[PDB]
């Protein structure tokens, strides 16, 4: 579950140029995601100063 | 002879071990910059030292390359130097002298 | 004066996390390919 | 005069490489979606619903 | 018999390069090779009919550009090498699998 782990990546997944771009691009796509929202949880903790006080002024519209 | 020529000897040794090419296994006159004379006395050396050249050369490009430095006894000691082409290089600046004093009358 | 103030060190944050991750692994990229070079060893062999 | 191409050797040829242009299609696709983020297309993906509605 | 008698270890295969530089000789020689399996391995079959395609060639063969393998038709008529040849060896547990040639200075990156 670890020598074998790297194998089957490459067995699977690497070998090909073809899957290796398909897993590529199909891991651009939910790490796009993960690292923004990730992210931004890092920004929004570091602060509290933008749109939390949205809460208030809104919802009376 | 004396204190003054072994001080001018020890100065030139310094300058030497400052130097540094010593420290890549190069000798001086593979440091040399390459132009027309030169290339020329390159030409003309014999099998054995243009092979030699080349092996050093390469030794040092590879050191370079790497960062690295040869162990201290392996760098080349200073007057163990040979100066392998200044003849050559000497009688090939000689020949394009005569050329150029021809070359003005 | 600095109205995008806030956006580009959001940015910012996001260019220092994906360097972290990007510049070691182009690093090791590199040093993978260099490896032919780093460790080739020269010999020396002349007739006689 | 494209007859040049049709026989039985041409016909092997092009199924050793339909996995291939096929799984080149599946990179372009996504490849496709993913950089225009194609709302159509990625509603129906489990996660990166980050569209919410 | 009895003790005193040992067996074959296994001989890892390494896969790298060796290059003896020598302006002096006229023609290069290469040699690569892939770590192919034993003499037991059911495989060699279906390897040596692959190499039998590839083949070899040598300038004293009639026959140039009509040859039926494609290397050795692009060797003679583009002139990229004297002689090659495709090999199996075969060891206990491992082989060299590739091919040889042998050409012209000019040549050797054409012709890998």
């Amino acid at each position: 579950v670890a020598p074998t782990l790297t194998a089957r990546l490459y067995s699977l997944l690497f070998r090909r140029t073809s899957t290796f771009a398909l897993t590529i691009v199909v891991g651009a796509l939910f790490f796009e995601r993960a690292f923004d929202q990730g992210a931004d949880a890092i920004y929004e903790h570091i602060n509290e100063g933008k749109l939390w006080k949205h809460i208030k002024h809104k919802y009376e519209n | 002879v004396s204190a003054s020529s072994r001080w001018l000897e020890g100065i030139r040794k310094w300058y030497y071990n400052a130097a540094g090419f010593n420290k890549l296994g190069l000798m001086r006159d593979d440091t040399i910059h390459e132009n027309d004379d030169v290339k020329e006395a390159i030409r003309r050396l014999p099998e054995n030292l243009y092979d030699d050249r080349v092996f050093r050369i390469k030794r040092a490009l590879d050191l370079s390359m790497r960062q690295q430095i040869l162990p201290k006894e392996q760098w080349t000691k200073y007057e163990e130097d040979k100066s392998y082409l200044e003849p050559y290089l000497k009688e090939v600046i000689r020949e394009r002298k005569e050329r150029e004093e021809w070359a003005k009358k | 004066a600095e109205p995008e103030h806030d956006h580009r060190k959001r940015m910012g944050l996001k260019m220092l996390l994906m360097m972290g991750l990007l510049l070691p692994l182009v690093y090791a990229m590199k040093r993978h390919k260099w490896s032919v070079l780093k460790s080739r060893k020269l010999a020396y062999r002349p007739p006689k | 005069m494209l007859t040049r191409f049709l026989g039985p050797r041409y016909r092997q040829l092009a199924r050793n490489w339909v996995p291939t242009a096929q799984l080149w299609g599946a990179v372009g696709a996504v490849g496709l979606v993913w950089a225009t983020d194609w709302r159509l297309i990625l509603d129906w993906v489990p996660y990166i619903n980050g569209k919410f509605k | 018999d009895e003790d005193a008698v040992p067996t074959l270890s296994p001989c890892r295969f390494t896969g790298s390069q060796i290059c003896h530089r020598e302006d002096g000789l006229p023609l290069a020689h290469v040699a690569i090779a892939v770590e192919g399996p034993g003499w037991a391995h059911p495989d060699n079959v279906a390897l040596q009919v692959a190499n039998a395609i590839i083949g070899h060639y040598d300038c004293t063969y009639g026959g140039g550009a009509h040859l039926s393998s494609p290397l050795a038709s692009i060797a003679a008529t583009n002139k990229l090498c004297q002689s090659f040849q495709t090999f199996n060896i075969c060891y206990a547990d491992t082989g060299l699998l590739g091919a040889h040639f042998v050409c012209d200075h000019m040549s050797i990156d054409d012709m890998m």
